[PDB]
């Protein structure tokens, strides 16, 4: 469904930023 | 239409098999002509681990013509205009600016794809090149004071993460 796809896209963008922060702080 | 059908097909593939360090898709599926992409600077490059949002706006005749792409947060890169617009070879057909880019760099055509655009933008972030003059100040400082460019790149990364 378009609804679930859209919420999943938001979740994955939030997670990309969280992962980038992790990798930046561990380097 | 074929543009909508093609954008729907590319989105499906990108969601099934996502490229590393990139999340992209229509901001809202009632308008597949406007996508948001979130791109992370690759490890060991100038903007490593920075997180950069951008908007891709697709033309009615897609995939015959390329989208326009624009970063929506601060950047300082020779090939990104001050207003965020991205200036890379793949976002132009062989006819427009036929010499304004490297001969080795691919041009737009229907065999290209959103995935190929974003991978190309990632490479551009990793490998700044001062011979497209979209940002004059950035190109000059890349050429004449790269230490100052590096310092700014690191500030941009830190701000993009809020840290």
């Amino acid at each position: 469904s378009a609804d679930e796809r859209q919420r999943m896209l938001v979740q994955r963008k939030d997670e990309l930023l969280q992962q980038a922060r992790k990798r930046f702080l561990n380097k | 239409g074929t543009a909508l059908k093609r954008l729907m097909a590319e989105y499906k593939q990108l969601t099934l098999n996502p490229p590393e360090g990139i999340v992209a898709g229509p901001m809202n599926e009632e308008n597949f002509f406007e996508w948001e992409a979130l791109i992370m600077g690759p490890e060991d490059t100038c903007f490593e681990f920075g997180v950069f949002p951008a908007i891709l706006s697709f033309p009615l005749d897609y995939p015959l013509s390329p989208p326009k792409m624009r970063f929506t947060s601060e950047m300082f890169h020779p090939n990104i205009y001050p207003d965020g617009r991205v200036s890379i070879s793949i976002l132009h057909a062989p006819g427009d600016d036929p010499m304004g880019y490297e001969s080795s760099a691919e041009r737009w055509s229907p065999v290209q794809s959103v995935e190929k655009i974003l991978l190309s933008v990632v490479s551009m972030l990793a490998e700044p090149n001062d011979e497209s003059g979209a940002n004059v100040d950035a190109s000059k400082m890349w050429r004449d004071d790269r230490e100052q460019f590096y310092k700014i790149a690191k500030q941009i990364v830190q701000k993009s993460l809020g840290l």
